[PDB]
């Protein structure tokens, strides 16, 4: 019922991944041509994001998984930036 | 109607045929309209001689010799009309004829290929690229030269330059630092240019005998005798400065690409860049540009005439050796010829790239027919360069005067090179040049205003880009008639007389007369004049010279009317203007909107749509007569019948006159009997007030045609079947409909109509009438996949075209101007019951807003108010040159004979003056308009002559206070162009990634609402509407049909949600690294997603 | 344009607040059935091709009249909304 | 004109810009041929302004 | 001017939207150059003519 | 500071639309994110079944680069999707930025339904306070309320065969 | 032309000073002068001990001035988004909703009007 009064930006953590995510997706199946719904858990899995039909697909379009890299990645941003943050 | 024309000049020479400029680019384009072995070898042999010698002479097995012989295209495959009928396009399969030698003994000569089916120039000029025409465009830039400027940074010192085209290739600059630098770059890197010198075979000694012969600065080039005692050397030291990572050991390997094919220009040897070379520095060009390979030495006829001439603008003046930017002079123009000339080289360069390949591929010399030729590569490039260059594009198709127009006006832009846009601020400004070369009033007003210009009427190109224009020779006191088209440059060495000046013949009136030295007004005697202006008309273009009294209108407003002079449609009834300026006869006769008859002749028969004439010659030949075609625009294309069977015409007579001619005449638009004055608010600003008559009577109309067309496709959902079926509701409609899929023809259409059934996946899914308004059906095409000589596209089930045609009557909201430049739009048509009315019941047609002649410069439009008045009683026409053309004087002579004709009726009538005649005539002696004491008679005689009357109301009847000019007025009613149409949509599409609205083709579409109107909006505190415009006409789906709905019953609308693109940016955000939290008035966390995105 | 907009002008501090007013009273109009009126029975707006302006073709100059009027009384903050949202609905069957 | 305004609003440095009084005090001109030698003297010191 | 170019409408709907959009965006209601003090409804030529001859002597 | 669990966009958000026939489209962040999937499958598998380390390091650079391009194509290279154009997708920061991008789509939002232009003509008769329109635009305009008037009134039966009536010019 | 406009203009474009004794932070920091002058009472009226925040004002190039911003909204709007939400990460950023563009993006009311 608040009115939006501030906005704040800030870093997430993997944990915070986890802290919205919806689980994750393993292997990139988005459908079979024969049958169109979302294959598997993969990129559009109904579960992981929400019911596809009538609350309706809005909380899929809302609700987020993640995936978890075995090898960490780097945001590269941080390093492509002009002044390179991590690297300075 | 007799023709009283004014101006007194012996134009000793007429107009020349305008459009060969697209000819003759083209024309001369292809020499294989004549024998191939004909001397005309630009464009095709040119580039064949450039690209077709492909050799591999030494790379495993040489000899590779692909040479050349005769080419011919002679064909176009199917007619202009089928071309059209089907989307072909009007070509000539080109055939070039070539023999394959090799080091071998044995010459395979594979003679003809069919290489290049290149699009034929329509005899207007377009082409026929698929089912329609389009038309090129010519350009200006820099004549490739020499040319000279001082050091931008440096302004005691100067610089010369040398401009080599294609712009690949080395820009020759020039300059010295006197400190010990001859700096000399070909593209970035300098090179102290005494070595090339040596390298060429200049011996320092000699250099300087003959170069510090006068100047100083020679021995800025004796000082590098290391390189100056190795001539050849010099060459691999040269290469040694090119730093490539190559060996220096090359003799002329870079010397060849410095030479004269690539990288030096290839500007005719002679005037291109020998004019250049030849006229400022330089004396002779052997060779267009510098090239000596045929001892490995080199010739240069160029540098050692640039450091002369370095050395003489530094040091002396052997001239006035300054070369002008901006001077027309040295500023040359582009044909289209050359367009397809060098994509034509281009494709043949591919092309050598393939056939080089395969050669060596080619094991065997039984290689030359197929394995050496294909014509995929360049034949692609001609179908790129004609459909996707820019350049070309569709012909303004607005009246016959708007073609010509359009076909013969040259704009400075173009591939970029030449010109961009974003800099004309100088070029914009009418060079001095543009006298007797270019109407500087004729340039399109706006964004490129000074960017496009027609060329003056009797100037036209020489040989090259360059114009020259008609001036008449004068010999001492002695004007010859002989005339001489000047070069620009040419032009300043003498002093150009006006053609004002009277004379007794060819001797001048005035020993103090003007003329034109150089670009100024020298007010001389006569014998200082070598030229004397032809005629005002060489000074403009063709569309300049159109309106008679611009001598009292400014250009302003004169280019205004010379443009709008484009955008008239052709009506129904063509009239000619009450004064004319004497062109139109030659307007129709280049503009090939009527029929001429060729010679001495009788009519045969005259038929709506043919006409077999029978010449003296004892021959006879028939012409179909064109009775309806469509424009660009969708207007009436017709040669109006203007001769009876039996009818005897000669040669060049006008058999039936175009669309927009009177009687081989201009005719469009219509004359109006015009009243200047303030009426209540219908003539606010140049509102145009308009009686009713005109809609009686058929005066101002035209045939608007429309050309829609849908198709059938195969979907993989399945076929869209074009069908009758509309499966869920209604047939009723389907009426209309009347055969399977396509409609019956020769009917009125409403809106939403069904104009072509179809049914996709069944699903109904057929084309309608589009919302606005349908005429009548008239014609039909259905290509289905019968395709004759068609190719409809893939997923294409088959193609169809439909035409309708509406009757155009001129309504409320049309628009219409006047030639000396005065626009605006039809504000009422008012019931002429009571509009105001002469003493005679005749009323005017029009009443103006006198206020917008004052704030506009231009006293020619009321000149012409007079002359139309008059002519009116006089029912008879004039012919005004622009300046030399009538007086005033003549004026009130006309004015007295008229008032004269009109009153003196009026007493032959048994009446003279009325009450209010006196009454109003007593109100102008009070004002002084009529002396005191003169009889009302003849006060009104001097009123008419002022060109004003008296008027009587019509509504109140009463007798208008103030005298009135009035006139017949040749008013025109400009392009009415499709913003004209109301396009208002309340409901309907939407976009497919987006949920704006858009409709289009179904429903109208919604209005751009564009940002600084939301600003406006922000100036108000528009809270609530603004949300409701992003929000509920915007973007949101749910919230507009919700708020649909809400209206449907009639209740208050729902409330807005969150901005849902802001949380889709806000999703976006947490999609990425960056996590975004929103605050509450004290920090801390307030929810968009109530419960969408908390887990669980 | 407007009857006694300086007269309303006075009795409302800011034209902003008069707006509001204007809107919230229309509004009231509209939802609990138009009834939510106080000076319709005798004077009234009225139309023109009928009397059907008595009814509601355009409220917000009956709201404009009823602030004409002392009738109606516009606190920024007077009342608390659920209570007066709550009455309003059990006193209006309007609807 | 108009440029005039645009860099009126853009803090920049006008081309023809005109040397201002750096001190508060009596002005004091050496008129040499080259360049005038304008101080802005007063009792502690002349300020240098050495005008085209 | 009268030159050809054409105006584009939309409208307000919601109740609220409407009531403010004809309060503070009437043009009978806005009178004055809110830019400058100046009235920004000016006569035009043709009255102002008029009333200058009327009252001319 | 740097990335190890990547959440993946919710599944309309990169819509897949049916064209026809059996085609479809696809934006382009599905495009990688397989790929994505991919590099991180067989990382697995490799760590899994063996560590060739030069190859393993191979792995490792091309599931960073992938990462980098979700973010960012262009930055390295210009990855671009299967044989047929190259066309580097458009990634996160492509979608987020571009003179026609998120932040320009976002804040503007350019297209009211309810809208209309044409030509003007005076209104000498007209009072400011008022405006000349031509009934046959507020026809469409007002279409909702012309039908809630007519049911008002009978001139249809319902609401919808009152849009049937109002559908034809005749 | 009333004058108020050109105050409220030159007042804006002149809003900035940097500081030149440090305080809580560095001197060499030019940033919202109102800000200055509350900084100053925070230090010395609200926080006893006299650490002054010296600075002289900055005269800052109009179109710098927008660009020398404090909202992330806006300062993303149009040079790159990636910069400028690399620093708005880097710090834990707190944009405020004032300033009419942010306001409008998030779609809320503009102060002004109701
Ligand atoms: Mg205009």
């Amino acid at each position: 019922k608040k009115e939006v009064r501030k906005v704040r930006i800030a870093l997430a953590s993997p944990e915070k991944i986890r802290s919205w995510s919806y689980g994750e997706v393993e292997k990139p199946e988005t459908i079979n041509y024969r049958t169109l719904k979302p294959e598997r858990d993969g990129l559009f899995d109904e579960r992981i994001f929400g019911p596809i039909k009538d609350t309706k697909s809005i909380v899929r379009r809302y609700r987020m998984g993640h995936i978890e890299l075995a090898t960490p990645a780097a945001h590269i941003w941080f390093v492509k930036d002009v002044p390179s943050k991590i690297g300075t | 109607m007799e023709i009283k024309r004014f101006g007194r000049i012996r134009e000793v020479i007429p107009l020349p045929p305008l459009t060969e400029i697209q000819v003759e680019s083209y024309r001369r384009a292809l020499q294989a309209d004549v024998p191939p072995e004909k001397r005309e070898n630009v464009g095709i042999q040119a580039a064949f001689r450039e690209t077709f010698p492909i050799e591999e002479e030494d790379k495993g097995k040489g000899g590779l010799v692909l040479d050349f012989l005769e080419y011919r295209l002679g064909e176009p495959p199917f007619p202009q009309d089928e071309c059209r009928e089907k989307d072909l396009t009007y070509q000539a399969p080109l055939y070039a004829r070539l023999q394959l030698i090799h080091k071998d003994t044995g010459l395979i000569k594979e003679d003809e290929v069919f290489l290049g089916h290149i699009p034929l120039m329509t005899e207007d000029g377009s082409f026929i690229i698929n089912g329609a025409d389009r038309v090129i465009v010519s350009q200006i830039h820099r004549s490739p030269g020499v040319y000279f400027t001082p050091d931008p940074a440096r302004p005691g010192r100067y610089i010369a330059s040398i401009i080599p085209l294609p712009k690949r290739g080395p820009w020759i600059d020039l300059e010295v630092e006197p400190n010990g630098v001859v700096s000399m770059k070909v593209n970035k890197r300098k090179f102290p240019l005494v070595l090339l010198l040596r390298v060429l075979g200049y011996d320092q000694e000699t250099l300087a005998r003959e170069l510090g012969a006068y100047g100083e600065l020679v021995q800025g080039l004796m000082d590098e005798s290391v390189f100056a005692m190795r001539p050849e050397e010099a060459l691999i030291r040269l290469f040694t400065l090119l730093r490539p990572g190559d060996p220096p050991k090359r003799d002329k390997a870079v010397a060849y690409v410095y030479g004269l094919i690539a990288d030096p220009r290839r500007y005719d040897l002679g005037e291109a860049g020998r004019y250049k070379a030849e006229e400022k520095l330089g004396i002779r060009l052997s060779g267009r540009t510098l090239a000596r390979f045929e001892d490995g030495e080199f010739k240069d006829e160029v540098f050692l005439p640039t450091l002369r001439y370095l050395f003489a603008l530094t040091a002396g003046v052997p001239g006035h050796e300054v070369d002008d930017i901006d001077h027309l002079g040295n500023r040359r123009i582009r044909t289209v010829g050359e367009l397809m000339t060098d994509q034509f080289r281009v494709g043949l360069a591919r092309l050598a790239r393939g056939v080089r390949e395969r050669m060596l591929m080619g094991s065997e010399d039984s290689l030359t027919p197929a394995k050496l030729v294909n014509s995929r590569p360049l034949e692609a490039a001609i179908r790129e360069f004609f459909s996707r260059s820019q350049l070309s594009q569709f012909k303004d198709e607005t009246n016959p005067l708007s073609s010509l127009r359009h076909k013969r006006r040259i704009s400075a832009l173009g591939p970029g090179g030449l010109t961009r846009e974003r800099a004309g601020f100088d070029v914009r400004d009418v060079h001095r040049t543009h006298y007797g070369r270019i109407c500087p009033v004729e340039t399109p007003e706006g964004a490129n205003i000074g960017l496009i210009t027609s060329l003056a009427a009797y100037a036209r190109v020489d040989e090259l880009g360059f114009i020259r224009t008609p001036y008449r020779r004068v010999v001492g006191g002695v004007v010859t008639d002989e005339v001489v088209y000047m070069t620009a440059t040419e032009e300043d060495r003498y002093t150009i007389a006006q053609a004002n000046t009277p004379l007794e013949g060819n001797r001048i009136a005035a020993e103090r007369v003007v003329a034109r030295r150089k670009g100024e007004p020298v007010i001389v005697s006569p014998e200082e004049v070598e030229f004397m202006d032809v005629s005002p008309k060489q000074v403009f273009s063709v569309n300049t010279n159109l309106i008679p009294f611009l001598e009292h209108d400014d250009a302003n407003r004169a280019l205004m009317g010379s443009n709008m002079q484009t955008q008239a449609v052709p009506l129904i009834r063509a009239q000619a203007p009450v004064v004319m300026t004497g062109l139109e006869e030659r307007v129709v006769r280049d503009s090939l909107a009527a029929l001429y008859a060729e010679e001495d002749g009788e009519v045969a028969k005259v038929d709506g749509n043919r006409i077999v004439v029978r010449y003296e010659d004892g021959r006879l030949v028939e012409y179909p007569l064109r009775r309806f075609y469509r424009s660009n625009q969708g207007t009436a294309l017709d040669q109006r019948p203007r001769v009876v069977v039996g009818q005897r015409v000669r040669k060049g007579d006008l058999l039936a006159d175009g669309p927009a001619s009177e009687n081989g005449f201009l005719a469009l638009g219509q004359n109006v009997l015009v009243a200047i004055m303030p009426f209540d608010g219908y003539n606010f600003e140049d509102a145009i007030v308009i009686s009713e008559e005109l809609l009686k009577r058929d005066f101002y109309t035209s045939i608007h045609i429309e050309r829609y067309e849908i198709e059938a496709r195969d979907t993989k959902l399945g076929p869209e079947r074009i069908t009758r079926d509309i499966p869920h509701l209604s047939e009723a409609a389907l009426r209309d409909l009347d055969e399977e899929g396509v409609v019956r023809i020769g009917a009125e259409v409403k809106p939403g109509d069904i104009l072509v059934g179809r049914t996709s996946f069944v699903k109904d899914t057929s084309l309608r009438v589009p919302p606005g308004e349908g005429g009548i059906v008239v014609r039909t095409v259905r290509l289905r996949r019968g395709d004759p000589g068609v190719e409809l596209k893939p997923g294409v089930r088959e193609v169809v075209r439909v035409y309708v045609a509406q009757k155009r009557k001129l309504q409320v909201g049309d628009k219409l101007a006047n030639r000396h430049g005065n626009k605006g739009v039809v504000a009422k048509i008012l019931p002429v019951e009571d509009m105001p009315h002469l003493p005679d019941g005749t009323p005017v047609d029009v009443i103006l807003n006198p206020l917008g002649v004052p704030s506009r410069m231009n006293l020619g439009q009321i000149l012409e108010t007079h002359l139309g008045l008059a002519g009116y009683f006089l029912g008879q026409r004039y012919i005004s040159p622009i300046f030399d053309g009538a007086k005033e004087p003549e004026i009130k002579e006309l004015l007295a004979q008229a008032f004269e004709v009109y009153f003196g009726k009026r007493k032959g009538e048994g009446f003279g003056v009325d009450k209010r005649e006196v009454e109003v005539l007593r109100r102008a002696e009070k004002l002084g308009l009529v002396t005191p004491g003169k009889t009302p008679e003849e006060q009104l005689k001097e009123l008419f002559l002022q060109g004003k009357v008296v008027l009587y109301d019509g509504r109140t009847g009463e007798p208008i206070e103030g005298p009135i000019v009035v006139g017949q007025m040749f008013i025109m009613k400009l392009y009415h162009m499709v913003e004209d149409k109301m396009h208002a949509r309340s409901t309907g599409p939407y976009s497919l990634i987006t949920q704006q609205p858009l409709g289009g083709k179904a429903q109208f579409g919604g209005q751009r609402f564009g940002e600084m109107e939301v600003w406006a909006l922000e100036a108000y505190g528009a809270a609530h509407t603004l949300q409701e415009m992003l929000t509920l006409k915007s973007d949101d789906i749910e919230g507009r049909n919700a708020a649909y709905e809400a209206i449907i019953k009639g209740e208050d609308v729902p409330e807005p949600s969150v901005p849902e693109s802001f949380r889709v940016l806000v999703k976006e955000l947490q999609a990425l690294a960056l996590d975004v939290q929103t605050l509450d008035e004290k920090d801390n966390p307030v929810d968009i997603f109530e419960g969408l995105a908390s887990k669980r | 344009a407007e009857p006694g907009i300086d007269k309303l002008f006075g009795m409302v501090d800011s034209k902003y607040r008069l707006t509001v007013v204007v809107a919230k009273r229309a509004q009231q109009l509209l939802r609990h059935g138009f009834k939510n009126t106080v000076l319709e029975p005798e004077e009234r707006p009225k139309m023109q091709t009928l009397e059907g302006l008595f009814d509601d073709p355009n409220a917000v100059t009956w709201a404009m009249k009823e602030l004409l009027t002392g009738r109606l009384v516009f606190g920024e903050n007077l009342v608390p909304e659920d209570r007066l949202q709550k009455e309003m609905e059990r006193l209006y069957p309007v609807e | 004109g108009l440029p005039r305004v645009i860099e009126l609003f853009e803090a920049r440095r006008p081309k023809a810009k005109a040397v201002i009084s750096e001190i508060d005090g009596v002005v004091r001109i050496e008129e040499t041929e080259e360049k005038l030698s304008v101080f802005v003297e007063s009792e502690g010191f002349s300020k240098e302004y050495k005008l085209p | 001017d009268f030159d050809g170019d054409q105006m584009a409408v939309h409208v307000p709907l919601s109740s609220f939207a409407q009531a403010e959009a004809r309060i503070q965006m009437l043009s009978a209601h806005n009178l004055l150059s809110p830019a400058s003090g100046e009235p920004l409804a000016k006569p035009s030529r043709d009255i102002i003519l008029g009333l200058y001859y009327i009252t001319q002597v | 500071m740097i990335l190890e669990a990547v959440p993946v966009l919710p599944p309309d958000l990169r819509p897949m639309v049916q064209v026809d026939g059996g085609r479809f489209a696809t934006s382009d962040l599905n495009d990688l994110y397989r790929r994505l999937i991919n590099r991180n499958n067989r990382l697995k598998k490799l760590l899994a079944q063996g560590a060739p380390e030069i190859i393993i390091r191979n792995e490792k650079r091309m599931l960073q680069e992938a990462v980098d391009a979700l973010l960012d194509n262009g930055r390295r290279g210009a990855p671009v999707t299967n044989p047929g154009s190259d066309r580097p997708l458009r990634s996160l920061t492509d979608i987020l930025s571009g003179k026609q991008g998120r932040f320009r789509q976002n804040l503007l939002g350019k297209r009211v339904d309810y809208s209309g232009r044409s030509v003007i003509v005076v209104g000498p008769q007209l009072k400011l306070h008022q405006c000349g329109l031509p009934k046959r635009m507020a026809l469409e305009l007002f279409k909702p309320f012309l039908l809630k008037k007519m049911e008002e009134k009978g001139i249809a039966p319902n609401v919808k065969a009152a849009r049937r009536m109002l559908e034809r010019q005749r | 032309l009333h004058d108020k406009h050109i105050e409220i203009v030159v007042r804006q474009m002149m809003k900035y000073v940097e500081v030149t004794d440090p305080g809580d932070s560095r001197l060499l920091e030019g940033q919202v002068l109102e800000k200055w002058d509350v900084e100053a009472l925070n230090e010395r009226l609200i926080a006893e001990g006299k650490t002054p925040v010296a600075w002289k004002p900055l005269l800052m190039g109009v179109t710098k001035s927008a660009l020398s911003t404090k909202s992330w909204l806006s300062a993303a709007s149009f040079q790159n988004t990636t910069h400028v939400l690399t620093e708005a990460a880097i710090a834990g950023k707190k944009d405020e909703l004032i300033g009419l563009k942010e306001n409008v993006i998030l779609g809320r009311l503009i102060p002004a009007g109701t």
